[PDB]
């Protein structure tokens, strides 16, 4: 967090040369670490932009760089009928300047290559190169991996197979500590990408001066096939190396594909033989996931974690539906070969179009805390849109969501400050790793020299109570007895390479809350409430302890006997003298506060002897593994003795559980003051209880804690509950160990309905009838070995009024109905059911079913017209029945239920035929007949 | 009795006004001492203070311009009222309503951004007679129509074009026996003209080109057609349509580093006098955010005309670009005209407000009231409209503390519409008495009396309530047994004067109340969407809950069905909670074992056709069921593609009908027009007739 921003060393370069596109350190044989700064478009011999590499040494002031000379002369040879050509123009020589112990491997990602046989040509393509330099005379060895001599007709006739023409094989590069050199190539294999590796010694010994096309003996190239997800994925945009499998000698690569799977992106972890081990897909489309990766061990556990940047991430804002901030993903390595989980931390930008996370560079341990830190850059971030670099500090759970330092851009707008970063290598032998950032807009490099860290540790040992009755001291220059008391302040400071002349100011405050004329405690020496004495701790590793003496004022001067006396201490660095430039950065518990109080109603002892009795109970006992369980704890705390000064309740939370809320049982503060303290070995929360409790004060606490997922918790978890007080005699309650047993479950809910459900039928395939018994797994955990046993009506024979066909499941089923369905093939209520009609024991079985999983069993059908054609005037009713169970489940104990239940999927059939009934709609016809008869009689 | 106003501020009128919107201050000097000066206005009337002395600020939305909403487009006003003045009290709120109305006959502007890669040589032969056929099919929806044309392929740089042999720099199809045009990036051809005979006469002159990699430089053109409005010809009072036909994936920002160009797209207008993107080979591609911002600022609707291969990609893109619509285009644009017409229909059937330049102190929550009177809390949009439908939202505005500046303006507006409502906010954090305050010296202290309003505020560093006592008075605790000022304050001159904390300032009569003790989500109290008001979070108007999580916005819980969490669930805290048994999915869109569509919703042939049953007095007969009654006659499809069902109608006549789906969804009937179709009561009638005849005999 020290990166000193006031005094910078600015390395400048030629005008128009970007000089900062890429950087790297170089440690020579005789120490003397220099800086290798790449500079594309740095003109050249014939007034054309071919880039260049500048080997800037280290100096306090900083200035123009010497420059390292590489050959730029457009080589041309005739091997045979071939006319192998290379075109050294508009090559970004310096776009990546990675180095080894003695080798500089500056690469030119855009270099052209064109063989010319007779009239046929292989076409100008950006193959790339990687010029290997060597100080101490050295040789200009060149290593282009995919320089080919295959004509165009071969490529077109083979449908563009093994098309290494457009590698740009200098885009990314890292040199493994063994000595190999792996080069990214996003455009290889028709923009899929590849990775080419060759040992440094082999390429050094295999180079011949003037030789252009030669195959390295021990090289290898990654393979790529026709998976459509890989098309135009630019696999190789940024590479890195690390150790993931566990075998040290074996080495494993990390590769980013920012446009993998239709602009989604991914980052893969490979093996030295180019075999996949994992794959991490992005969160949002067009976010450029994997634009820049970085392998570092942030949490200090010995396993290499991972960080993946998404510069173009778009977030939701108040007045903007989607806002382009940028994101960085952190993945923590789990124990064993387990699958990498969800992103452990998500860091998002704040400035619009800031491109946050476009360059991530591990920083070593800036603070020398044992947790490796990283620096994340926003080239166009900041309030003014100039540039920024943000420093994050690693911790046990990962990083810190709040940037620990923000470095603004000294260069003007459009400088792209922070585009490229490097670190983790000391440059001035100060013992602290430094950071070099680049800004190709202004053609300059800013070197931030990390300042030494002073870890301050402060305590304040004071009595827990002051009795004004006793008088053991006298005021200076007088014979007036006073009630003196002892103050012991210890200020510590431990650091690596700290100046031997270190000074600190210790500011002591007594009765801090009360006003100046209302102070109760007064210093004996100066007779002033607050004092300051300089500390000369230079060269003192062990903390130096100083003691003083203070007293209590006269009775008539103050009227309060209940408000606590509060003392505070503050150690701060002296202000910088003429010249600014603070020597060191102070960090730690810079201030502490301690409290004291006059004795009250402690009886004859004059000390308030506590009697703490804590009884605890836990509700919602069943804890479920892999579930977001919430635990509500009820504790009744009652003090049976004298006043409990600074009473408090200590909950020994495990590493998984988290404190969420509280609630008292006495108005006062139902919501209670709780602060979680992480300084202990485990997580211990600090829920306040009252300062102090009176005699026989009974307080009830409602303690609701969200227990996290802890796989290694075991069968039961013991909760340690205690009451903490600052009293001298019996300052704690009895430790209550609350064992919380832990257990499992599967909950499949089955239903069914026909298609259609209700059905009127008539008075080669009939309608289908589905009994969709869907395995809706509401169970908490995954299940394995779920076998079902269903009883269907009818034995799939031609004789029934139906033809039960086959089914459409979702997984490994293989029930062969008894006897098999499709014996052929095909594509009044008469109850056709298992109880009345024949029965068919149908058994289909499944294995897995994670929490929430489902799938089912779909019944396809076509009705048998003739068989049911019977019952000329009856309307049939179709009924089914079903049963299921479980063989086993992958739990410690699944002691709840082998799932069981019965349903009946009905397909009601109705008879749409009827006759003519109600004497109504023919009861004027009868009267007309009557009238006819009457008229006949009258005639 | 006691209220929030009396227990917080009596010292100053400003703090009394700021404590709660329901308080008010009386400054009558004739009020006897011992009565709460700050209290409720009703209590103040009961307090018998001077009504003239009472100052009760009221938050109000005074309408300023209220031109009636125009009915036709032959000036046109679509948002009413178009200018409102607000005077919000500290931590106050007040609502107002917009009346959006899509007006028919509104002039239409069309711009055609056609790709010209070699894969789209077949396409140029179908657009050769558009425009006029667009005019004939747009004259039924608009009188003033103007159209334009554009083109784009990709950036003219080495990894994307062919630069060898030397004769392939002017003919990128040298190897094949064709003559393609040199590769370009943007060659805008036509300005928007009312005449339609130029869109036909200029597409007869374009040709194709040939890049190398399959993705085409599409986003370079949707940045130059949007911005160069002086050359495109955008009108200020028309409907802007940007048709974007493509055949492959598209390059986005940072794709240019494969070629050397690393300069971000500024977003300004770079088209010169030659109608060409001059900075194509020196500037990067634009990201999605820049495109959305520039489209939103210029009121432009983007219509995708993509093919089947890439329709999923562009449908998944269009969710991040508000005001867009994808459409499956054939391999040779045989259906571009109908696609444009249907996209125009689909974009005019939705009203979505978008607040622009919103002050940091204001939050807005809406409550859509669309067709019928179905108020849907949370949603600030709704679908299902037709051209001519009026919507009436209901906005809620809240200010979190009176800001320093007292005049800000934002503009709620439907997307794609020039018309907007401009809000002139005027925060009111002032009091009358303290305005006319002068130092009345010698009232308190040794000739150091402070200003008026009945308070002689003692100078800082001087002890005394009314400058009375320095060192040596009454009880300063709610209870005798409780500590004085709750141990966070000092009671001098009988008044709890309390500490100053780096965390915040402690408030209250005894200042037993804290301003930073509120619950927090991760690092900040009230989840970052509320202010800690005396230990209880007062979340913004958008958010609600004990914590300030649980948003009230229901945009996430929205599906194409048109109901909150579909018709089978409910939405809480911005998430879709499934309620129907067997239901699941992202937004409860998947409830299987449930009764089929042709099971329950069959009364549309009972309420709508041959009206009978429920929904006769309830205005929901056609709101849900809106199936089109079409009468086909016995196709040879007696149930393969849908669910035909039959029920005996009111006359007990069997009616074989079929309604479900034909292509991804069809509220279309396939019903046949012509359907196909008791002793005691009988005896009793028989007997009476027998006896009735018996009397005749
Ligand atoms: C834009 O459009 C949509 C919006 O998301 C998406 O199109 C999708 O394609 C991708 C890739 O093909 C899909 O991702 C994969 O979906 C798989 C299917 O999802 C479930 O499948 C099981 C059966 O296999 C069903 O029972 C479920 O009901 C689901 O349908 C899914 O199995 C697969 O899992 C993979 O990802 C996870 C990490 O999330 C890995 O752990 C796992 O190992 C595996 O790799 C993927 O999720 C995506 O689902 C499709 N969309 C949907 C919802 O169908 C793409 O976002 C965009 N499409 C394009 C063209 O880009
Ligand atoms: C948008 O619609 C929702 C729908 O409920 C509105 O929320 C609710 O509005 C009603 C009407 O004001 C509230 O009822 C009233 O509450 C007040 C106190 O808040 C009370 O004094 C009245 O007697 C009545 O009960 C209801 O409480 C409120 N719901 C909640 C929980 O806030 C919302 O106000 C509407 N917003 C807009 C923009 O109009
Ligand atoms: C604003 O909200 C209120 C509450 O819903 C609406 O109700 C009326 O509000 C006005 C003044 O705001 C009152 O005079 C009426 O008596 C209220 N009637 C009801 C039903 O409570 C009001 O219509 C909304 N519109 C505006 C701009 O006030
Ligand atoms: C918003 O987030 C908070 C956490 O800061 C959620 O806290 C919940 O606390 C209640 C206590 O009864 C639990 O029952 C919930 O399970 C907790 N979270 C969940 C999953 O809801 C709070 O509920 C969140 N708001 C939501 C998502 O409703
Ligand atoms: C060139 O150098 C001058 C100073 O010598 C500087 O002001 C200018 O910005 C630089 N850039 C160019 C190419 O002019
Ligand atoms: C290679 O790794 C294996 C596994 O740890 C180890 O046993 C073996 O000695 C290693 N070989 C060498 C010499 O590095
Ligand atoms: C200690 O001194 C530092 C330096 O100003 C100051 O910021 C901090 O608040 C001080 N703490 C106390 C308790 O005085
Ligand atoms: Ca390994
Ligand atoms: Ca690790
Ligand atoms: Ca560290
Ligand atoms: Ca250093
Ligand atoms: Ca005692
Ligand atoms: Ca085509
Ligand atoms: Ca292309
Ligand atoms: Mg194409």
């Amino acid at each position: 967090l020290n990166l000193d921003p006031v005094q910078l060393t600015f390395y400048a370069g030629p005008n128009g040369s970007q000089f900062g596109f890429s950087l790297d350190f170089h440690k020579d044989s005789h120490g003397r670490v220099a800086i290798v700064v790449g500079a594309p478009r740095t003109l050249g011999p014939s007034q054309e932009e071919t880039g260049g590499v500048f080997l800037c040494p280290w100096r306090a002031e900083g200035g123009q760089c010497p420059s390292l000379l590489f050959d730029l002369r457009d080589e041309t040879r005739n091997v045979g009928s071939q006319t192998l050509q290379t075109f050294k123009a508009r090559q970004g020589l310096g776009a990546s300047v990675v180095s080894w112990s003695d080798v500089i491997v500056a690469c030119a990602p855009w270099q052209h290559w064109n063989v010319l046989e007779k009239t046929e040509e292989a076409e100008k393509t950006p193959v790339g190169s990687c010029f290997l330099a060597q100080p101490e005379s050295g040789r200009r060895a060149e290593y282009s991996p995919c320089r080919g001599n295959t004509l165009s007709r071969i490529y077109v006739e083979n449908d563009f197979s093994w098309d290494k023409r457009y590698c740009e094989a200098g885009f990314s590069s890292v040199v493994t500590q063994a000595g190999e050199l792996v080069l990214g190539a996003p455009g290889g294999y028709y923009f899929l990408g590849l990775l080419a590796q060759a040992p440094v010694a082999d390429i050094f010994s295999s180079y011949r001066p003037g030789i252009l096309l030669w195959h390295v003996s021990s090289q290898s190239l990654s393979f790529d096939s026709s998976n459509p997800e890989y098309f135009d994925g630019y696999w190789g945009y940024s590479v890195a190396v690390g150790e993931f499998d566990g075998d040290l000698n074996t080495t494993e690569y990390v590769v980013g594909a920012p446009t993998w799977s239709w602009t989604l992106g991914a980052v893969e972890i490979l093996d030295s033989y180019y075999q996949r081990l994992h794959r991490l897909r992005g969160e949002q489309m067009a976010s450029y996931f994997g634009h820049s990766v970085a392998v570092t061990d942030v949490n200090g556990d010995g396993r290499h974690d991972l960080l993946v940047g998404a510069p173009l991430y778009m977030e939701s804002r108040a007045d903007r539906k989607l806002a382009e901030v940028g994101r960085v993903y952190l993945f923590l390595q789990p124990r064993g070969p387990h699958a990498l989980g969800a992103p452990s931390l998500l860091l998002t930008g704040t400035q619009l179009y800031g491109r946050f996370g476009s360059a991530i560079a591990p920083l070593g341990d800036l603070d020398r805390d044992g947790y490796n830190d990283i620096a994340v850059a926003a080239p166009y971030g900041g309030p003014s849109g100039r540039g920024q670099v943000l420093v994050f500090l690693g911790q046990s759970e990962g990083l810190r969501s709040r940037p620990s330092q923000v470095l603004d851009s000294p260069f003007p707008t459009g400088s792209a400050f922070g585009f490229s970063l490097r670190g983790a290598v000391d440059i001035d032998d100060n013992g602290y790793p430094d950071l070099i950032v680049g800004a190709y807009g202004a053609n300059q490099v800013a070197v931030y020299r990390a300042q030494p860290v002073v870890k301050a540790s402060v305590q304040l040992l004071v009595q827990d109570s002051l009795n004004p009755a006793v008088k053991s001291c006298v005021l200076p220059q007088t014979k007036t007895p006073v009630s003196c008391f002892n103050i012991q302040m210890c200020v510590g400071a431990t650091g690596h390479n700290i100046p031997q002349k270190l000074s600190l100011n210790a500011e002591l405050q007594l009765d801090r809350q009360k006003p100046r004329q209302g102070r109760r405690v007064l210093l004996l020496g100066s007779q002033q409430a607050g004092t300051t004495l300089n500390l000369d701790l230079g060269g003192k590793h062990s903390p130096i302890c100083h003691t003083t003496m203070a007293f209590l004022r006269d009775e008539a001067d103050f009227r309060d006997k209940l408000s606590p006396i509060v003392l505070s201490l503050n150690v701060s660095l002296p202000p910088t003298e003429a010249g600014m430039a603070p020597a060191v950065v102070l960090h730690g518990d810079t201030h502490v506060q301690e409290q004291t109080r006059i004795v009250l109603d402690c009886g004859e002892d004059d000390v308030c002897v506590p009697q703490l009795q804590l009884t605890a109970s836990v509700t919602g006992s069943p804890l479920l593994v892999g579930a977001d369980n919430v635990l509500e704890l009820q504790m009744d705390a009652a003090n049976e003795g004298e006043g409990a000064y600074e009473a408090e309740l200590a909950v020994h939370l495990p590493q998984g559980a988290h404190y969420m809320r509280a609630l008292s049982n006495v108005e006062g503060f139902e919501r209670l003051i709780c602060n979680q303290k992480k300084e202990n070995e485990t997580r211990v929360v600090l829920c306040e209880l009252g300062n102090p409790m009176k005699k026989n004060a009974q307080i009830g606490i409602a303690m609701l804690v969200s227990v996290g997922n802890l796989e290694e918790a075991g069968e039961s978890v013991s909760f340690q509950l205690q009451i903490r007080s600052k009293n001298s005699q019996n300052p704690n309650s009895k430790i209550v160990l609350l064992d919380v047993p832990v257990r499992a479950e599967a909950q499949v809910e089955l239903r069914g309905n026909s298609f259609p459900a209700s059905l009127v039928v008539a008075a080669s395939w009939g309608p289908k009838v589905e009994h969709t018994y869907e395995l809706h797994n509401n169970g908490p955990g995954t299940v394995n070995g779920l076998h079902l046993s269903i009883h269907l009506p009818g034995q799939s024979q031609p004789s029934d009024l139906l033809y039960i066909l086959d089914i459409q499941p979702q997984g490994g089923l293989q029930c062969f109905p008894q006897p098999p369905v499709n014996p052929l093939k095909v594509d009044d209520p008469v109850l056709v059911s298992c109880d009345s009609a024949p029965c068919t024991v149908v058994q289909c079985d499944l294995q897995e079913m994670a929490r929430g999983q489902r799938a089912m069993v779909t019944v396809l059908a076509f009705l048998w017209l003739p068989s049911l054609y019977q019952r000329p005037l009856d309307q049939f009713v179709l009924q089914s029945h079903a049963w299921f169970n479980v063989s086993s489940l992958p739990y410690a104990v699944p002691p709840l239920s082998l799932p069981r239940g019965e349903a009946q999927v009905w397909t009601q059939l109705l008879r749409a035929l009827e006759e003519r009934a109600i004497p109504i709609w023919w009861v004027l016809v009868g009267v007309l007949g009557g009238l006819l008869l009457l008229t006949i009689l009258v005639l | 009795g006691p209220n929030i106003c009396t227990t917080r501020g009596v010292s100053s009128c400003q703090q009394c006004l700021a404590v709660s919107p329901m308080c008010a201050w009386c400054s009558d000097e004739a009020l006897p001492l011992g009565s709460p000066r700050c209290d409720l206005k009703e209590n103040l009337l009961k307090d018998n203070c001077a009504p003239e002395s009472i100052e009760f600020p009221v938050s109000e939305a005074r309408v300023l311009e209220d031109r009636p909403l125009s009915d036709k487009g032959s000036q046109v006003t679509q948002v009413s009222p178009q200018r409102i003045a607000l005077r919000l009290r500290p931590d106050d709120s007040k609502n107002f309503s917009i009346q959006v109305r899509q007006v028919e006959d509104y002039p239409v502007d069309i711009y055609y951004l056609m790709d010209l890669s070699y894969s789209m040589k077949d396409d140029l032969w179908s657009i050769q007679n558009l425009g006029t056929k667009l005019a004939t099919q747009m004259r039924k929806l608009t009188s003033n129509l103007r159209i334009g044309f554009g083109a784009f392929v990709d950036k003219p740089v080495s990894p994307y074009m062919y630069i060898s042999p030397p004769e392939a720099l002017e003919n990128p199809c040298y190897d094949m026996k064709t003559t393609c045009l040199p590769m370009f990036g943007y060659k805008h051809v036509l300005t928007l003209t009312d005449q339609v005979t130029r869109f036909n006469e200029e597409v007869k002159k374009q040709s194709v080109s040939r890049n190398r990699d399959a993705p085409e430089g599409g986003f370079d053109a949707i940045m130059q057609a949007t911005v160069c409005d002086e050359k495109i010809g955008w009108r200020n009072d028309a409907s802007h349509l940007l048709v974007f036909t493509t055949d492959a994936k598209t390059h986005i920002a940072l794709d240019g580093r494969l070629a050397g160009i690393v300069q971000p797209n500024d977003g300004q207008c770079h088209v010169g006098s030659d109608n060409h993107y001059s900075a194509s080979t020196t500037m990067d591609y634009p990201s999605l955010g820049l495109m959305t911002e520039k489209l939103s600022q210029k009121n432009i609707n983007l219509i995708f005309a993509v093919t089947e291969n890439v329709v999923n990609l562009y449908q998944n893109y269009s969710e991040l670009i508000p005001g867009t619509t994808v459409g499956v285009l054939s391999m040779d644009s045989s259906n571009v005209l109908q696609l444009i017409v249907d996209a125009y229909g689909k974009i005019r059937s939705k009203v979505e407000l978008e607040v622009r330049d919103l002050p940091e102190e204001l939050s807005l929550s809406f409550n859509a009231t669309c067709l019928n009177n179905e108020v849907i809390p949370g949603l600030k949009s709704c679908m299902g409209l037709k051209i001519g439908d009026t919507v009436s939202f209901s906005i809620e505005a809240k200010v979190r503390g009176c800001p320093q500046e007292k005049e800000k303006s934002f503009t709620i507006k439907p997307v794609g519409f020039k018309d907007s409502l401009i809000v002139q906010v005027t925060f009111d954090c002032d009091c009358a008495c303290q305005a006319q305050a002068e130092p009345n010296s010698h009232r308190c202290n040794n000739g150091n009396g402070t200003f008026e309003c009945g308070v002689c505020r003692c100078g800082p560093g001087w002890l005394g309530s009314q400058c009375e006592c320095s060192e040596e008075q009454d009880e300063c605790s709610p209870r005798e047994g409780q500590p004085v000022c709750s141990q966070r304050g000092e009671c001098l001159c009988g008044q709890c004067v309390c500490h100053s904390s780096d965390f915040g300032k402690i408030t209250g009569k005894y200042c037993e109340c804290d301003d930073f003790s509120c619950v927090r989500y991760k690092g900040e109290m009230c989840s970052g969407h509320g202010q800690c008001s005396c230990g209880d979070c007062l979340c913004d108007s958008d958010w609600t809950g004990y914590y300030c999580n649980c948003t009230t916005r229901t945009d996430t819980c929205m599906s194409s069905n048109g109901l909150l969490c579909s018709g089978r669930g409910k939405c809480e805290c911005g998430s879709c909670v499934c309620i129907q048994p067997g239901s699941y999915g992202d937004t409860c869109e998947k409830c299987p074992t449930c009764p089929d569509a042709c099971t329950f919703k069959k009364e549309c042939v009972e309420c709508k056709k041959f009206d009978r049953g429920a929904l006769h007095d309830e205005n929901t007969c056609n709101r849900y069921c809106r199936d089109e009654i079409e009468s086909v006659k016995e196709l040879k499809d007696t149930g393969k593609d849908a669910v035909n069902c039959t029920y005996k109608n009111e006359d007990d006549c069997v009616v074989r009908f079929q309604y479900y789906e034909d292509s991804s969804g069809k509220s279309i009937l396939y019903v046949v027009e012509e359907p196909e179709c008791i002793l005691v009561v009988l005896l009793s009638v028989m007997g009476a007739i027998l006896l009735i005849g018996l009397a005749a005999l």
